């Protein structure tokens, strides 16, 4: 579905976080380029936080309806509590 | 309930069966969360609605008692 | 709202369960502002009224402006609305808080 | 004695009539709320070995929408039903021109009557009523919340709203003590409204199979 | 469908989905317990 | 062994595995049942 007509709620769920925070924290430990200046960090699943929290996760989040379509949102489009 | 004097409204019981053969399945939908609260709530404990709620309703969606 | 709340609760058992603790955030509010309750309040009552009608559209548990939707939407907030202009009305707002 | 009977007959009578006013029928508030003595300074003091005799109390209504659109309701002789009566009824509502009509049955009916409603089901839409299951209105009963029937158009958008298949909604059985009260059949809706603790109102959504 | 590398995910990761189809662009799901991407093309 | 596939959907509906409704939110009220808290009407009980 396109941008419009998003129904489903704005924020990022905590299953949303979990899950991104650990697909993108085994990303970032697989080499993957990191979006943000890590001041010393090493820790991946700290990072992963660290880019969480900048907005800065090149992940999009494919929520699927009970009628089986689908709204895809990037995850900086999310509001973000944690 | 037919007995003169007797208030319809308001008389109810405890079985169930009898509930939702004169009363049907959503009479069934609150007496049978009023049973699942008067077993919590005898020895003073508390459960969210929600959970009493939500186990009525899938016990009952079907349209009789499960 | 007081008919209404005399048919969802026949007993009359005023103890409810809500998001939103309104007293608590009120004191907080006292508190955080360092509100002297013995002075006049600048607060003009009817931004009391114009703020929670404008909070109330915010508080949207069903989305869309189809009317089923808009039933929807007041049912599901119905008792919280309720409470939240019992609380955040413009006299107590003047007299208590 | 003479007067429990008399006495069963108004107050069965009285749920009739709530009965047909909550399914839209034209009913006059004077007889919604006829009392036993105006129902006996109507019919009489006793139904044995006088006026208020099975069948004289028969009723007649009309729709509020439609004036053609018309119903009985038939208090028979016989405590079990034959198709000696049904048929007779049959031949009425060919007469009247009555589409449905409601029998209240006081003790039962012959298997082959109880068939012969479903071989005329179609044609002419005959529902049966226990007298017991009328000395009581169950929808003024606390537990039993507000029903209402929706409308094609209702369920339509209702679907079209939540993007639901009719078999995706909970469901009531057609004979389900309401269902029947309201005279509900198979692939209808009915828009169930009641009190929440938590939200103050929820409305559910039935399909009757 | 391709499999890329995490390594892969920087600016040239389209191009490098190319480059490693001319050696052997739909929506690319992340595989759950792995890094590697899976492009169908 | 019944209740385990009844869950919150994106619709906010509260659906099965068959996607049933079992209720068109969760709680009747859409809510947590972790945030909420015990609280008073006020406008109940008082005399006119």
């Amino acid at each position: 579905q396109a941008n419009q007509k998003r129904i489903t709620t704005p924020y990022m769920t905590k299953y949303e976080r979990a899950r991104v925070l650990g697909t993108r924290a085994l990303q970032i430990a697989m080499c993957a380029p990191v979006m943000v200046e890590l001041e010393g960090e090493t820790d991946p699943l700290l990072i992963a936080m660290k880019e969480l929290k900048a907005r800065k996760i090149p992940i999009i989040i494919r929520r699927y309806l009970p009628d089986g379509s689908y709204e895809d949102w990037g995850v900086d489009e999310l509001i973000i509590s944690d | 309930l037919s007995e003169k004097d007797v208030d319809p409204v308001r008389t109810t019981s405890n079985d169930i069966v009898e509930i939702f053969t004169v009363l049907g399945i959503e009479a069934v939908r609150k007496a049978l969360e009023r049973e699942l609260y008067h077993v919590i709530s005898f020895d003073g404990s508390y459960v969210n609605y929600r959970h009493l709620a939500l186990l009525c309703d899938t016990m009952t969606c079907r349209g009789h008692l499960m | 709202d007081r008919e209404v709340l005399r048919v969802i609760f026949p007993t009359g058992d005023s103890k409810v369960v809500l998001p939103c603790n309104l007293l608590r955030m009120i004191w907080n509010a006292q508190k955080i502002f360092h509100i002297n309750p013995r002075l006049p309040s600048d607060l003009h009552p009817i931004k009391v009224v114009e703020g929670v009608k404008e909070l109330s559209k915010k508080l949207v548990i069903v989305n869309g402006d189809d009317p089923l939707s808009r039933q929807a939407q007041e049912n599901a907030t119905l008792l919280f609305n309720i409470h939240l202009r019992s609380t955040l009305c413009s006299r107590r707002m003047a007299e208590e808080f | 004695d003479d007067e429990e009977e008399t006495y069963r007959l108004w107050k069965i009578r009285k749920t009739i009539m709530q009965l047909c006013h909550d399914r839209g029928y034209l009913v006059t508030q004077d007889e919604l709320d006829q009392t036993l003595e105006e129902f006996k300074a109507q019919f009489g003091d006793k139904p044995s070995e006088g006026r208020p005799r099975r069948t004289d109390l028969t009723v007649l209504v009309a729709h509020n929408d439609d004036p053609t659109d018309q119903m009985f309701v038939f208090f028979p002789e016989e405590p079990k039903v034959g198709i000696k009566t049904i048929k007779v009824y049959c031949q009425r509502m060919q007469e009247e021109n009555i589409t449905r009509a409601l029998i209240v049955v006081q003790q039962g009916m012959t298997p082959s009557a109880k068939q012969s409603l479903v071989d005329m089901a179609p044609k002419y839409i005959l529902e049966q009523f226990l007298q017991q299951e009328l000395l009581i209105n169950i929808t003024e009963h606390e537990l039993v919340p507000e029903h209402v029937v929706m409308t094609k158009e209702e369920v339509t958008e209702l679907l079209a709203r939540y993007k639901l298949r009719e078999n995706q909604l909970p469901r009531i059985q057609a004979g389900d003590p309401v269902a029947r009260y309201f005279g509900i059949k198979r692939g209808q809706v009915v828009k169930i409204i009641r009190p929440s603790e938590t939200a103050g109102r929820y409305i559910t959504y039935r399909l009757v199979q | 469908e391709i499999l890329l590398h995490p390594r892969y995910f920087g600016p040239n990761l389209l191009n490098t989905v190319k480059q490693k189809l001319f050696t052997e662009i739909g929506a690319g799901v992340i595989q759950p317990g792995r890094g590697f991407v899976l492009y169908p093309v | 062994k019944s209740m385990e596939s009844v869950m919150v959907k994106y619709d906010a509906t509260v659906r099965n595995s068959i996607n049933q409704v079992v209720q068109l939110r969760y709680g009747e009220d859409g809510l947590a049942g972790e945030s909420v808290e015990f609280q008073n009407l006020a406008t109940l009980k008082p005399s006119n």
